[PDB]
This record gives C-alpha cells, structure tokens and sequence, in this order.
C-alpha cells in the first residue's frame, strides 16, 4: 500500500551534528524570537547611557529617547553589527522607532 | 632443549672414547650412531 | 565453486570408479597402549559428525549470525541515522576507554547477530523436521521458503510487506532448487555415461548397440517421414 | 635477431599509413589561417579573418580511409597464426570482428556526415577524436594477451576522454534574460569526473588481475592460460580456490565498473546527462560493438577454462542488477536517463544470455 | 645505488648539526634582546603587512608542469635503449627513432597551439 | 617489581645466550666480533680468526 | 588551490564506527591470497645452498655491464607494441590536455 | 607473454619445461589428458609447491628430538666423518 | 613479521579502502590514486623478482607512465574546478544534510519569506 | 485492482523512497567499495560454508 | 643550527601514542592469525602424501595422481604395442 | 667536430672490445677448475641435506620419503629451488657480509681478508 500522507524520503533527512535537538525540517529559515531581539537591542542600548531602559516603551521616536541623528545612525549600525545583517538604504533611513527595527529583524531569516 | 641436545652430543664423545661402537644409555632414551655417521636419540 | 556437494554425490558411480567418498567414516578410534591425553584429544570427532542434530543447529545459527553481522556491516548501520547526542556520548566513551571501539561494535552488532542466529536455527529446524519427506521436492522447497520468508518479513520488517516476503520466498525456493538441490554448472559425471555389469561379451554388446543405432535412426524427421532424395 | 620477417608486421602497414595521413592533415589544418601576402602580391578581394570550418570534409576523409581499410580486408591473405611476438592473433573470427566494427563505424560516420550540414555544433577536434577511436578499436578486437588488450583499452579510453573534453559548452540561443547574471551548468565537470574515476578503478583492477595471472600461469596469452587451468583441474596440483576466485572476481568487477553495469550504473546516467546526442550515438555504438562484445568473449572464448568460477559470480550480479533497477528505472524524468537505462537493461539481458551460453 | 652506510652518515650529519646548535646556543651569552612592539612582526619594506595567511598565487603556467610530468616519463622510457645501444638492430633503432619523432610532434603541437606561455 | 625483575632476567639470558652462541659453537672464519677475534693476516682461504 | 591548511571540518568517527571498522575486520578475517610462502626464519638458513652455486662458463660469456638489459629486452624486443602504444597514448594525452586548457 | 628470458637477459629456468609442454600439447589429439606429466613438471618449476611441502614436513620433523648430531665434513676430501670422532 | 606477498596484496587493498574512506576532496583522491599506482608498482616488481619474469618490470615503468598521464589529467580537472562554481570538497556541492560535517548549512538566497 | 496493479506500484514507490535521484561523489565511491568487498564476502561464504 | 629541542619538543615520540599502540597490537594479532591459523589451513600440508589420509582433499589429490599415472601407463603400453605391430607388418 | 669525436669514441670502444676478447680468453682458461670446485662443494651440501632428509622422513615409511623428495617427472632438466631470483649487479651479490660488517668495513680495518 502507498500512503500519500507519508512524504518522507532520503532527500528530507535533516539531522545535523551541531544541533543536539534536531530541527523541524531541513529549511534553515528559522527566525529569531521577539524577546531575544528585544533583549539584544537592550544590550546594545546600554552603551548609549542617555537612554533609560527601566520603563522604556518601544513606540517612541528616537529623538524623544535622547538620540539625535548621529546617535540614531550609531545605534542602528550597532544593532546591525549585533545581528550580523545589513539594512537597505530605504530601510535604514525609514526607521523611526525601535518597534520597526524589531519587526524587521523578526521578519529576517539571515539574522543570527 | 638445545642445552639437552648439546649435552648428548658431548657425552657420546667420551662414551665412544672408551666404548667404540656401543650405544649410550641415559634416562629412558638410547643414543645410537647410524652407519652414515648420524647420531640419533631413539626411545 | 560448489554448493551442497556432499548431498549430491552419486555413491554407486563413486564406488565403481574408486573415487573418495564424502560419506566415508571420518572418525578417530583411539587404541590402547596410548596415553590419557590423546584419549581426550581424539574426542574432537564429535564436531565432524554431520548426523549430530545439536551440532547442525549450532552451525546453522552461526552461519545466520555471520550473515546478519555482514549485512549490518555493509548495508544496515550506514543507512540508519543515529542521534547526535548518542554519537557524542559514544565518542566520549571511546575517549575514556582503552578499547572502547570494541564495546561500541558489540552494542551495534548484537541485535543483527542475534537475529541471524535465531533465523538460521529456526530455518534449519523447520526444514529438517517438516519438509524433508515430501515427494515433490520443488513444490516443497517453494512452499516452505515462501511461508518462512513471509513470516520473517512480517516479524523482522513491517508486517504490511508480507506479500513481498512471500514472493521473495518463492523466488528463493526456486533458486535453491535450481542450484542448491540440483546440480547445474557443477556436475561430477559426464552426460550419457553408464556402467556395465553383465557377463556379456563384446560381440553381444556390439550387436545391441547396432540395434540401438537402428532405433535411433528413427528420431530424424526426414528419415522417419521418408523425405530423403536419392543421393 | 638475424632476420625480421614481414609476416611479423605486415598487418600494421595500412594502420600506420592511415595514422600518418590523418595526423598530417590535422597538423596542416591547424595552420589553415596563415597565408602571407607579400608586397608584390595583389588581392582580388579583402581577406576574411573570422572563419568557422565545417568539419564535413574531415568526416569524409575518415570515411574514405575507413573504406580503404575495408578493401585491405577484402583482398586479405595469409595463415592463421600470431604476429609480433605472439602479441596479436590473425584468424578468421578476429578478422571478421575487425571487418564488422569497421563497416558499422563507416555507416555511423556516413549518417553523421549527412547530419552535420543541418547545423554545425561540433568542432574539427571532435571528429579527430572520433577518427582516432575508429582507427584503434578493431585492434582491441585483434588482441592476443591481457597485457596488450589492457594497453589498447587505455589508448581508446584516452581517445574517448579526448572526445568528451571537446564537447561544445556555450550556445547561441534566443534566451536574452541571462546577461549580467551568473548561471552554473556543472554538466561538463560531472562527465569528466566520473569518466576519469571509472577509468582509474577499472585500470588498477585490470593491472592487479594481470599481475596475478602472470603469477599463476607465467603468461597472459589466452591459449596458455586456458591450457594451464584445464590441465591443473585434471592434475589437482594448484588447489588454491581462493586465489582463482579472487582473480575472477577482480576481473569481473573491473569490467563492471568500466562498463557501468547495473550494480554500478549510476554514473552513466550523469555522463549521458552531460553529453550531446551525437556523442551518445557514437558512444553507444562503441560500447555495444567493442566493450560489451569483448566482455562477453571473456567468459565465452578467452577465459572459458575459468567458467566453473565465473558463472556463479555472473549469476549473483545479474540477480542484484535486476532487483536494483526494477524500481529505479521508474523514477527518472530525463531523455538521456531513459536512453542510458535502455542500454543498461539490454546489457543485463545479454549477460543472462551469456550465462545461458556458457552452460 | 647505495648501502647501509647512508643511514649512519645521515645520523653523523645530524650530530654535526648538533655541533652547530651548541655553538649557536653558546653565542647567546654576548647580546640581549629587548621586547618591542613591531620587532616580532612581519617585515614589508618598513610598513605594516595587511595579510598573513591568504597569500595566493595565480599559477597561470600550469601547462608547463603538465607537460613536464609527461616528458619525464618520455625520458625515463628513453634511458634503456641509450644504455644498451651497442646491441641495437632494426627493431630497436626504428622504435627509438619513432619514439623521438612522437616527442617532437607533441612539442610541435604544443607550440602551434601556444600553451607554452603566460595567460591572463 | 617482581615481573620487571623476571623480564630483566629473561632479557639478560637472551643477550648472553646470543653472545655465547656467536662466540662459541660457531665457526670463526670471517670478522664479525671485533676485539675478540684475531685481526691477523691470513694466507689460506680457511684460517680460524 | 589551498594556500592555507584550513580544510573541511569532517568527523571520521561516525563512518568508522558505522561502516569501515566491521568491513575491515571481515575483510582481514577472510582475505588471504598467499598460497605458500615462508618467512626467512621458517627453516634454518644452513639448509639453503643455491645462493652459493656459481656457474663460471656463462660468467666469461657474459658481456653485460649494466642492469638495463631486461628493460631493454622487454621495451624494444618483446613488449615493443605496448611501448608504441604508450607513446601514442602520451601524444593523444598531450593533445587532449591542450584541448582541455582551451 | 612468456618470453623465456631471465632477469639478467639470459634464459628462463623453466624454458625446457615450457617447450616440452607445448610440444606435447601441439602433437596429441587429447592434449589435456595426454600431457599431464609435462604440465605438472612445468607447474612445479613455476610454483615450487612440492619443495614447500617438503620444507614443511622437514620443519615438523625437526621440531622433535629425532636428531642429535650430524657428521662433519672435511674440506680435503669428499668424505663425512661422524661427530663422535 | 608478515610475508611480503600477503603484506603487499593487503597493502594495495587497504590503500583502496582508505581512498574510499577519506573525505571527497579531489586533490586528496588524486594523491591517494597516485599512491595506489605506486603500490601496484611495488607488487609487480616483487612478483617479477619472485618468478624471474621480465614483463613485470615493464609493468612497473608502464605504471609510471600511466600514473603520470592520469596525474596531468587530474591537475587539469582541478583547475577546471576553479572556473566552474564548484568546491574542491564535493560534499559542499549538494544540499543533502551530512552528519559527518560540523558546519554544513545552506539556505535560499532570500532576505525574508513573508511580506504580509 | 490492488492485488494485481497497486501492489507493484506501491512496491516501486516505496523502494524509490530510498533512492537519491542525483548521484553524489561519496555515494559513488562507497557503492564501488561495497560492491568489491561484499561480492568478495558472499563468494567466499558460498565457497566455505555453502 | 640543527636545533633539536625546537624541532622535537612539539612532537617527540608520537602525536597520539594510544593510537600508535593500537596499530602495533592489531598488526601483531593479524600476523599471528595469518601465520599460525589461516595460511597453514589453506595450504593443507598437514596430511600431504600421508599413507592414511583423513582430509577429503588429500584423498582426492591422491586419487587424481594415481589415476593419471594409470592412464599414462596404459596409453604408453598400447602405443608401444601398436607401433611394434605396425613396424612388424611393414616389413 | 661532432662527427670526428663520435668516430674517436667508437675507436676507443673497439679497442676495448679487442682487449675484452683477450680477457675473455684468459677467463675461459681459468673457468673449468673454478667450476669443478663449485660443483664439488654444492654436491657436498646436497648430500648432507639428502642424508638429513632421509633420516628425518624414514620414520613415516620408506615409500613416504621418496614420494616427498620427488619433484619432477622428467629427470633430465635441472631446475633447483629458489625463493627468489637475483637481478642487481648482473644477478650477483656485492655485499656478502652482515649489515654491521657492511657499515663497519668501510671505516674499520681487519674486516677484509685480502684475496691475493
Ligand atoms: C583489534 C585490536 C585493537 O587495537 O583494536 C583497537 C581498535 C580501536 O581502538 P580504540 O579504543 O577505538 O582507539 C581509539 C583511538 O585511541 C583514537 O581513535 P582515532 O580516531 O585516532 O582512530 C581509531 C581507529 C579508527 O579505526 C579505523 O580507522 C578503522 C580502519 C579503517 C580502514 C583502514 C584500515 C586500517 C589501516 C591502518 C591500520 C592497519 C593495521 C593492519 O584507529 C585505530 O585505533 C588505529 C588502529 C586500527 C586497527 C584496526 O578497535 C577495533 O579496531 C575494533
Ligand atoms: C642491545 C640492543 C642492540 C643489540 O641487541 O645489539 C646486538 C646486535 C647483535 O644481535 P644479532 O641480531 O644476534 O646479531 C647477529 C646478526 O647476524 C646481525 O645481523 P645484521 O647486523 O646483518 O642485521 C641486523 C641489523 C640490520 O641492519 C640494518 O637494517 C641496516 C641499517 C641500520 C640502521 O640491525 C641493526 O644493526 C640494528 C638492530 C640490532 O649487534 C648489532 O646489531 C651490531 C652492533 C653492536 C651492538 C650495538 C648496539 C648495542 C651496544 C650496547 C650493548 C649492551
Ligand atoms: C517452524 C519452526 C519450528 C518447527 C517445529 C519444531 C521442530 C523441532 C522440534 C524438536 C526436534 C527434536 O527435539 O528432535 C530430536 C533431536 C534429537 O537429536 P540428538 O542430537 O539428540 O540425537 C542424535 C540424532 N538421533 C535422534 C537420530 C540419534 O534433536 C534434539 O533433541 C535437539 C534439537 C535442538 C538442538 C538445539
Ligand atoms: C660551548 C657551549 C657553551 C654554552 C654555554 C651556555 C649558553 C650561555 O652562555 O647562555 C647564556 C644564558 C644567559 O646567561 P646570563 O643572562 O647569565 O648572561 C648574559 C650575559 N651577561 C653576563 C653579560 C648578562 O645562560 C643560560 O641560558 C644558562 C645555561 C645553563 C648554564
Ligand atoms: C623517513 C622515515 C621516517 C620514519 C618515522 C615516521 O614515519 O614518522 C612519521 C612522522 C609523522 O608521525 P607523528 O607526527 O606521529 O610523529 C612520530 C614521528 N617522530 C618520532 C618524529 C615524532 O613524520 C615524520 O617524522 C616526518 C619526517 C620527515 C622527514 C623528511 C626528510 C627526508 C627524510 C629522508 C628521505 C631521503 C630520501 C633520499 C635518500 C637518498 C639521498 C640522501
Ligand atoms: C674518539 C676517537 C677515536 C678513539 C676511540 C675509539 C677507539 C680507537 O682508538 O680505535 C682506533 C680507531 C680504529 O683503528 P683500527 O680499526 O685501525 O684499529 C682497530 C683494529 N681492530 C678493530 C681490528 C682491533 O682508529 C682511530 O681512532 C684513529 C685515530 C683517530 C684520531 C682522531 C682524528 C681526528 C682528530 C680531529
Ligand atoms: C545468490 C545465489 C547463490 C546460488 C544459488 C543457491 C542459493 C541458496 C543457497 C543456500 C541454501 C540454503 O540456505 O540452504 C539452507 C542450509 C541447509 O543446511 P544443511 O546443508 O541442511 O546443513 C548444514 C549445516 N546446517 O541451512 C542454512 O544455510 C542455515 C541458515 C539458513 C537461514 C538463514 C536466515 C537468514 C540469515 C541472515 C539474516 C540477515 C539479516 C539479520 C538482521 C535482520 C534485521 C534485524
Ligand atoms: C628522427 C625523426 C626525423 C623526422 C623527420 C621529419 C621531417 C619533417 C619535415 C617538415 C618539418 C616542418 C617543420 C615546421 O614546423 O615547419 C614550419 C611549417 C609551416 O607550415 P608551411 O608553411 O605549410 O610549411 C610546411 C613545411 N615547412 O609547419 C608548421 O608550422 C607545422 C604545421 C604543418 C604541418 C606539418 C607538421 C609536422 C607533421 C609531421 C608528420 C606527422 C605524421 C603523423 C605522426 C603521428
């Protein structure tokens, strides 16, 4: 009998040495979780000591957090180095708050 | 074993020094000489 | 290259020709005036007795276990995937043990050797006790092998593939009858050979052979039908 | 050496003449552009410097020379014997195989010459490689020892590698979307890689078999090997069944790897995938006429004294091959794979026929 | 070729190297080396090097090595007839001349196809 | 240890047995053991050294 | 092609414990194609005498002064066909190498 | 591929055996069953199996205490004197 | 401690086994193939000496020639690997997951999968 | 329908479940080595114990 | 400047001594297995030319030798008789 | 100059050939006595081995010993047993001494017995 609900074959084997817990499939398209991105961004934001992280709400513009244009560029480049990605020119200049950055990093599959 | 084999050869020399053509008798084996000149232990 | 050469011997032809017989008594008989050690050593003829049921069963199990070990070594283990955690634990065990590879090999090859031993022993006991007295040898081989292989496929492999096990058993039985029971490509005689036993002189045999040739001439279609032109 | 008999090397004269004519014409064609215009010379027209030779004449040349070889056979005379230190055999069957391969090559070349005028997608070096192959394979038929057969087979394998190398890679098509982007084909590399490594494996195992045949018999001549093996069977002198079994097994497996037969048929699929249709045409005729026929004659004629060891091995392989391909041939989706599997299935059938014959 | 004396002489060579090593070690008593920043760094005409491991050549002359591999075999096959040329006959002379002619023809083909130079 | 002592004894007996059978119970016509065999000049083909 | 020694990060343990160790063990157990041959210590050396025999009549009838005689015999007398074949093979290989470069 | 040459350009030691085997084979109507002796001699020349069997038997016999001393040979004359004297 | 005939037969087959065993890098396989040819060279010389046969020394030098031509082909094929977008480690030329490699990881050349 | 056609169909499909449509180099070398070693093993096993 | 210490300090004896000792043990065991059990068993020299053989192969070889000797003797005798008859009836 | 030099080299070679003819004649004069001594010593060793083998093998029957000592059906061809065949130095031995004597006789006196 041929079971069409079973679609596994030798092509779909997804056992890797590095991962002790095997992954769901062989597509390496796993994105980061929301809390991980926020925690790493907060770690990056610690260097900019004019920003208070205690009751930081992410929908505020960069200016109201205490960052001017140069500090905005430095912070965006720091996050960009942190996740080992690049922001396209339109995406880099279109960022207004940390929520948009969080969403963009969430949608990215190359972020590590 | 080679010490034993060497001992048999040297004792047969002094045996034939006094008994030429006889058979040396020690233990349970007999040392005899063949007409071609070979010394063999037979038991 | 011979298979089952001992069971296919023509004893009468071998005895007439003087050829050594594979059914001759290959036994050791200790005699008196001998030491007590050679009495014990001469008992090794037990392992040479092919009529010993326990020895035959153990030999069949050994052959099955060896085949299973070979299959695991060549095709079984490499196809299966081992979890990374288990492999890491195994390699760590090798690091902390002088001969840790042998233990890993034992753990990996024990199931296959055990299954082969059981299959060989059960197959020998099933063939020697049930199907050894059936008149139709080919049919007996086919049926026994088909049933045994269907059961083996159901047990060792998924039970949903038992039909393919039956088909494989039928094919294996046919092959076994063709080459393990019969003697093709492995013949100890010549086709058409015979042995004479009577007291007939050469003249009587020659007369009988002339009669046989006259009869044999009727096997030609042209001769029998009278379709030959004048030469 | 007090006298060099003509009967030792009479057969080689037409082959040497054909080789010299072929290579001289090739070398002269290599410089077909160089033509000095002196200061006192006048040109009726302006010379065109971008040219693309049509290889048709080259193919024609091949046909002509090949046809002449046919003539040399038709008027052939001599004795049934050996020549060049018993390294080559001259008898009726070998010469008939020679004639058969020549005439089939000539027919294939004629059809190729007809086809080449529709569309020129092949170079002169391609048909020069074809020339060399068609010049050298019937001498593989004329072999008398495993040594000379091995050397001839490496010569022809190098010619086949040369043919595979000169396959056209880039084409002028109507796909204008691929400019300013990199597209990777990888078919050329796979063909070269698999042909190279299959040749390596077959060659090393054949050399191994040659070494042990010298050890066991003292020569690689077919008649001496067969006589020694049969006499040893009668005498019961050399009773090492393991060595004979291993020699037969090594030779058979080497030929299995060389021919890409059902246990090892996979790389032939890649080779066919990476090859043009004309290459598959010529390769199929070369494979069936020469390689498989010699593989058959090994068990039938050349090493018949070892059939009592051969048959079982062949049997096993046959069974495995069938049970390996009765399902794999049903999950292919390529024309080249279809052609290659057709060849593989027919090879298995012919192997079964060989097993029937040797009984 | 040689004999068992060669290994012993190699060991003697190693002992002589030990003598040089002792002299060089003894010479260390007459100077000092002061640790500095760029002293143990790569020297590139007085400035700092920009690469350490990835220093790759183009190797745009591999055809020369390819041909060398073949012509070494050619010459090693040529040695025996030269060594025993005093016993030549028709066959030996013809074979030697044909082999040399084949070598020359191969070299001529290489020259014609211009694979004996540097390529971009 | 005791087993080390046994090994040393066996090794010494092996060494002495080899040397004894080389020095005696062996024809001495070629120079093999220096400073124990004669280093003279021999005029005949078979002279004991 | 590999300027630095950096290579593929491969683990040899998995294949060793899955395939190669048992296959090697079985091959070693069952493979032996040496029918009869003895070590030099199988029998006392004093029982051999053929290395001492010398035949002086072909000693003064032998004019050979090098060790190339068997190679010369085979390459230019007996296996000269294979010598020519290897020469043609090298020529064809050079042509194929040039075409591969192109 | 049998050349009849030795390793120094001389004559292969098994050449007469090969020659006699071929002469027998080319003259008999049933060469396989009528040239057994010549082929056996050639095979013994090539594979020295009988000598190896003899060596095995001799080692097995020498493993015992059969032999004590051997006669001595004096170079002057082709005579063996016993070890006793 | 082993007879030379059995030793050299085993050495040849072990060389083949090790050639198969090692990771599929083209240069490594080329080197191991050269070693295989040299083992055949040694075995042929040994049997030529044992059986007083002059053709096996010819096999030695013919092995030298064949191995040289094969090495030239291998060098050219590796340089061909350069021009095509292929890795000298063939295991990196496919997406079949391999547990023997620590760091095998390939994904599609896309920045993101979903937009809405 | 099933016992005549779909048994063979499903057998072929399930067998192809374990087949790589594209040959890789390691699989090629492993297949050659396995063929050599285990053809030798099966022949020697038939010679000795069968 | 041989510099023995700077050259031999990193790898004095063996990179992995444990693995080197596993090669030696395997080599020793395999040599013993080949020389003491497998090769003597395959050579079958134990009962060679024995007057009372027990192995089947030795009996088969002895039968082959005896049969070939008998065939040669019978053929030679018949050939001698036939040649003598032809010579005597030629004169 | 090339032609003249080749002719000169041929001249010296022919002169050496004449001297070689003379030396070959002298060696022929010397040969028979060397051959006689060699054969006598070889036969002495062979007789020793024959008597040893007969004594060892006579314990298993007189017919067994002659069956074990029999090699060839035809007795008019001499093919003495050899484990191997020598090839180097025109199938000869240059060093007929132990390895210690090989490595010490090149430096230390008292190792060569000065054949005069
Ligand atoms: C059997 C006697 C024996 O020593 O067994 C130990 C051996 C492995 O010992 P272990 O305790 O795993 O040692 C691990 C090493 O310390 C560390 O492991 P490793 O990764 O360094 O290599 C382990 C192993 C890796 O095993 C292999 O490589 C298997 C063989 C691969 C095919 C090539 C044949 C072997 C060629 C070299 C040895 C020739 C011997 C003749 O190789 C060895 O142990 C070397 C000797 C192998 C003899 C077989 O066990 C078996 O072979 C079983
Ligand atoms: C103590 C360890 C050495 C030892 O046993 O030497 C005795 C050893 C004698 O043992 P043997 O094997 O009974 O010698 C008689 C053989 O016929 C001698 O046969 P052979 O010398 O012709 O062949 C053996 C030679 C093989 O030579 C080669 O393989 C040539 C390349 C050597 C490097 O092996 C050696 O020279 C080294 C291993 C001994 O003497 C030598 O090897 C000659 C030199 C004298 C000993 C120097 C080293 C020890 C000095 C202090 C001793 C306390
Ligand atoms: C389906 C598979 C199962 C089929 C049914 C079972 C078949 C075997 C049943 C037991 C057979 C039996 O005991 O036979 C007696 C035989 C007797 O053999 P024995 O070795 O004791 O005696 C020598 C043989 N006779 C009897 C002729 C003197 O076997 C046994 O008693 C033990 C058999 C199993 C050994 C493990
Ligand atoms: C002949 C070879 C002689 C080698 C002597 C030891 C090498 C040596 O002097 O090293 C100097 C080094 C450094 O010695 P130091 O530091 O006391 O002397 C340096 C020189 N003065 C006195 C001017 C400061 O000594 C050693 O390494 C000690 C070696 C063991 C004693
Ligand atoms: C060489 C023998 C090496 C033996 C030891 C070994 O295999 O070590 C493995 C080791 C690798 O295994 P390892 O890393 O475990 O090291 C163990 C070896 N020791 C004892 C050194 C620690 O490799 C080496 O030792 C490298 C030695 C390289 C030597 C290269 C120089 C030339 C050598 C002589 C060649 C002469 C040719 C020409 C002759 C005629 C002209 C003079
Ligand atoms: C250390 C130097 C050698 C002396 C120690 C070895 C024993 C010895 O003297 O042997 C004599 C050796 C060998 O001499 P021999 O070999 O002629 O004498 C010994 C003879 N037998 C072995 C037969 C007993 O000769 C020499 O040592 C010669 C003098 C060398 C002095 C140093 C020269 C270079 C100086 C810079
Ligand atoms: C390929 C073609 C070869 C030539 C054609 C012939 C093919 C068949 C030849 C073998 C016939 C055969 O198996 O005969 C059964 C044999 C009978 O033995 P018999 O002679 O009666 O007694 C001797 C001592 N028992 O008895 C035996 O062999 C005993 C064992 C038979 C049963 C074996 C069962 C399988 C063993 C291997 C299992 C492998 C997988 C194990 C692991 C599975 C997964 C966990
Ligand atoms: C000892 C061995 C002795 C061998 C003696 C051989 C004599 C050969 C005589 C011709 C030598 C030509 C040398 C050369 O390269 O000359 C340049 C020439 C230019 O071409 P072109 O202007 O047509 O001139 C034809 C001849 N000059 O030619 C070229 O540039 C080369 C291309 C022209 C075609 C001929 C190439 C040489 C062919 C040699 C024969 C090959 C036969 C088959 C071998 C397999």
């Amino acid at each position: 009998f041929q079971d069409n609900q079973d679609r596994s074959r030798v092509e779909t084997n997804s056992a890797t040495w590095a991962h002790n817990l095997p992954k769901e499939n062989k597509f390496n398209t796993e994105t980061l979780e929301k809390q991980e991105v926020e925690s790493r961004i907060l770690k990056v934001l610690s260097n900019f000591e004019q920003v208070n992280l205690k009751n930081l709400r992410w929908e505020q513009n960069f200016k109201k957090l205490g960052l001017d244009s140069l500090d905005q560029t430095a912070l965006l480049a720091s996050i960009e180095h942190e996740f080992t990605i690049l922001f396209p020119d339109g995406v880099f200049e279109g960022f207004e708050n940390l929520e948009q950055v969080v969403n963009y990093i969430l949608k990215n599959i190359n972020a590590v | 074993l080679d010490e034993g084999l060497g001992g048999l050869s040297l004792k047969y020399k002094e045996f034939v020094k006094t008994n030429p053509g006889q058979d040396l008798l020690i233990g349970n084996i007999r040392v005899t000489q063949r007409p071609n000149g070979l010394l063999v232990a037979v038991d | 290259m011979e298979l089952n050469s001992s069971a296919k011997e023509d004893s009468h032809y071998v005895g007439v020709l003087g050829y050594p017989s594979q059914h001759d008594p290959h036994t050791l008989h200790p005699k008196k005036h001998d030491s007590t050690f050679t009495k014990v050593y001469a008992c090794r003829d037990m392992l040479w007795d092919h009529h010993w049921e326990v020895r035959n069963t153990l030999y069949a199990g050994f052959k099955g276990a060896l085949l299973g070990v070979a299959y695991a070594s060549g095709f079984g283990l490499i196809s299966k995937t081992v979890p990374s955690i288990v492999l890491k634990k195994m390699f760590r065990f090798v690091r902390n043990n002088n001969f840790g590879h042998i233990r890993i090999m034992q753990d990996l090859l024990t199931p296959y050797a055990l299954t082969g031993f059981g299959l060989g022993s059960v197959y020998y006991l099933y063939q020697h006790n049930v199907w050894e007295n059936r008149s139709n040898k080919w049919l007996a081989e086919v049926l026994s092998n088909a049933l045994f292989f269907q059961v083996a496929t159901a047990v060792c492999v998924n039970p949903g593939f038992h039909i393919y096990g039956m088909v494989g058993g039928i094919l294996f039985g046919t092959l076994k009858y063709a080459f393990y029971n019969s003697s093709f490509f492995q013949e100890k005689e010549s086709i058409g050979s015979y042995t004479t036993f009577g007291d007939l002189s050469e003249e009587e045999r020659k007369k009988q052979e002339y009669k046989d040739y006259i009869q044999f001439l009727g096997n030609y279609h042209k001769v029998r039908n009278g379709q030959l032109v004048d030469l | 050496l007090l006298r060099l008999l003509v009967s030792e090397y009479i057969f080689f004269l037409p082959v040497f003449t054909n080789l010299f004519i072929y290579w001289h014409i090739f070398f002269k064609n290599n410089i077909n552009l160089v033509n000095k215009k002196n200061n006192w010379d006048k040109s009726i027209s302006v010379k065109n410097i971008i040219i693309k030779q049509n290889p048709s004449f080259i193919i024609r040349l091949n046909l002509l020379l090949n046809s002449l070889m046919v003539l040399y056979l038709i008027t052939f005379n001599g004795y049934s014997s050996t020549f060049w230190w018993s390294h080559f055999k001259l008898n009726n069957y070998s010469l008939y195989m020679y004639l058969l391969v020549i005439i089939f090559n000539n027919y294939f070349l004629y059809i190729t010459e007809k086809h080449i005028k529709i569309l020129n997608n092949y170079s002169i070096d391609y048909f020069f490689s074809i020339i060399n192959i068609t010049l050298f394979i019937p001498m593989i038929f004329l072999s008398n020892t495993l040594f000379t057969f091995f050397f001839l087979i490496e010569l022809v394998s190098c010619a086949i590698f040369y043919k595979f190398i000169v396959s056209k890679i880039s084409f002028k098509n109507s796909n204008y979307k691929d400019n300013y982007f990199s597209i990777f084909s990888k078919n050329y590399l796979n063909v070269l890689f698999y042909q190279y490594w299959s040749s390596f494996f077959s060659s090393v195992m054949i050399g191994f078999c040659i070494i042990y045949l010298f050890s066991l018999t003292g020569s690689t001549e077919w008649s001496i090997i067969n006589f020694i093996v049969a006499s040893n069977n009668q005498i019961n002198y050399y009773t090492n069944n393991i060595t004979l079994l291993f020699i037969c097994l090594t030779l058979i497996i080497g030929f299995i790897i060389k021919l890409g037969i059902a246990p090892i048929q996979l790389y032939k699929i890649e080779i066919y995938k990476g090859l043009p249709f004309l290459s598959i045409f010529f390769y199929t005729t070369f494979y069936f006429l020469i390689f498989f026929l010699f593989f058959s004659l090994l068990f039938i004629y050349y090493l018949s004294a070892l059939n009592n060891f051969f048959w079982i091995i062949l049997l096993i392989i046959s069974i495995i091959g069938i049970f390996y391909i009765i399902s794999i041939i049903f999950d292919i989706n390529l024309f080249k794979a279809f052609l290659a599997y057709s060849t593989i299935i027919n090879s298995i059938s012919f192997i079964l026929l060989i097993i029937a014959i040797i009984f | 070729m040689g004999d068992a004396v060669v290994i012993h002489l190699i060991q003697n060579v190693l002992i002589f190297g030990i003598i040089f090593w002792l002299l060089t070690w003894g010479a260390e008593y007459f100077y000092t080396v002061k640790q500095q920043l760029t002293k143990k760094q790569f020297y590139e005409c007085g400035f700092k090097s920009i690469s350490e491991l990835n220093i790759q050549i183009n190797f745009n002359f591999f055809m020369l090595a390819v041909f060398l591999i073949l012509y070494d075999v050619e010459f090693t096959f040529l040695f025996p007839v030269l060594f025993n040329f005093s016993m030549f006959s028709t066959t030996e002379l013809f074979l030697a001349f044909f082999f040399i002619f084949l070598i020359l023809v191969s070299l001529l083909y290489d020259w014609l196809n211009n694979v004996l130079s540097w390529s971009a | 240890g005791p087993l080390n002592i046994v090994f040393a004894g066996v090794a010494f007996l092996m060494f002495y047995e080899n040397n004894y059978k080389k020095l005696y119970l062996n024809p001495r016509y070629s120079y093999t053991m220096p400073y124990l065999q004669s280093a003279k000049i021999t005029k005949n083909l078979y002279e004991k050294l | 092609l590999n300027i630095d020694g950096l290579h593929l990060k491969y683990n040899h343990n998995i294949n060793n414990v899955l395939y190669y160790t048992p296959s090697l063990v079985l091959f070693l157990i069952f493979f032996n194609i040496d029918y009869f041959s003895e070590l030099e210590l199988f029998l006392p050396l004093e029982l051999s005498f053929i290395d001492i025999y010398d035949d002086y009549y072909e000693g003064f009838n032998n004019s050979i002064m090098n060790d190339f005689t068997p190679l010369t015999l085979s390459y230019y007398s007996i296996n000269s066909a294979e010598f020519i074949i290897i020469g043609l093979l090298l020529l064809l290989g050079s042509v194929a190498c040039v075409n591969l470069y192109k | 591929s049998y050349s009849g040459y030795s390793l120094n350009g001389g004559v292969h030691p098994c050449l007469p055996f090969y020659e006699r085997m071929l002469q027998c084979a080319k003259s008999e109507a049933l060469p396989i069953k009528m040239c057994t002796a010549q082929t056996e001699d050639y095979l013994e020349c090539h594979h020295r199996k009988k000598q190896y069997a003899l060596n095995y038997a001799i080692k097995k016999e020498l493993n015992n205490i059969r032999i004590v001393a051997l006669p001595r040979y004096d170079e002057e004359n082709d005579t063996f004197v016993p070890f006793s004297q | 401690m082993l007879t030379w005939i059995s030793f050299w037969s085993l050495i040849f087959w072990l060389i083949l086994i090790i050639l198969v065993l090692k990771p599929k890098n083209f240069i490594s396989i080329l080197f191991m193939s050269e070693l295989t040819w040299l083992a055949l060279y040694c075995l042929s010389l040994l049997f030529g000496a044992i059986y007083c046969d002059i053709t096996l020394l010819s096999i030695s030098f013919f092995i030298l020639g064949v191995a040289g031509l094969e090495f030239s082909f291998g060098i050219l094929i590796a340089i061909l690997y350069k021009n095509l977008n292929e890795s000298l480690n063939t295991d990196l030329n496919n997406n079949n997951n391999n547990q023997n490699i620590f760091d095998k990881n390939f994904k599609t050349p896309l920045e993101k999968i979903n937009w809405q | 329908e099933y016992l005549t056609k779909k048994t063979i169909d499903s057998f072929i499909f399930n067998n192809n479940r374990f087949n790589f449509i594209n040959l890789v180099e390691s699989k090629y070398f492993l297949q050659i080595l396995t063929l050599i070693l285990y053809l030798f093993f099966i022949t020697i096993f038939i010679l000795f114990y069968i | 400047v041989y510099q023995g210490f700077k050259v031999l300090r990193r790898n004095p004896t063996f990179y992995n001594p444990r693995s080197a000792g596993m090669v030696a043990l395997s080599y020793f065991a395999y040599s013993y297995y080949v020389n003491k059990y497998y090769k003597p068993q395959n050579s079958n020299f134990e009962e060679y030319n024995s007057s009372h053989p027990h192995n089947h192969d030795e009996k088969v070889r002895q039968y082959h030798e005896k049969t070939n000797q008998a065939i040669r003797d019978a053929v030679l005798e018949k050939r001698a008789e036939h040649d003598q008859r032809l010579r005597e009836e030629a004169k | 100059l090339q032609m003249w030099g080749v002719g000169k080299i041929i001249e010296i070679k022919k002169f050496m050939k004449r001297r070689d003819i003379e030396l070959k004649g002298l060696q022929r004069k010397a040969a028979p006595f060397m051959q006689s001594m060699n054969d006598v010593r070889h036969l002495a060793l062979r007789e020793r081995n024959d008597m040893l083998y007969n004594e060892l093998l006579s314990v298993h029957g007189e017919e067994y010993a002659q069956k074990m000592q029999k090699r060839f059906h035809q007795t008019d061809i001499w093919a003495p047993f050899r484990h191997r065949y020598a090839y180097m130095y025109n199938s000869s031995n240059k060093n007929v001494k132990d390895y210690k004597q090989v490595t010490l006789s090149r430096y230390i006196n008292g190792f060569d017995k000065f054949n005069v």
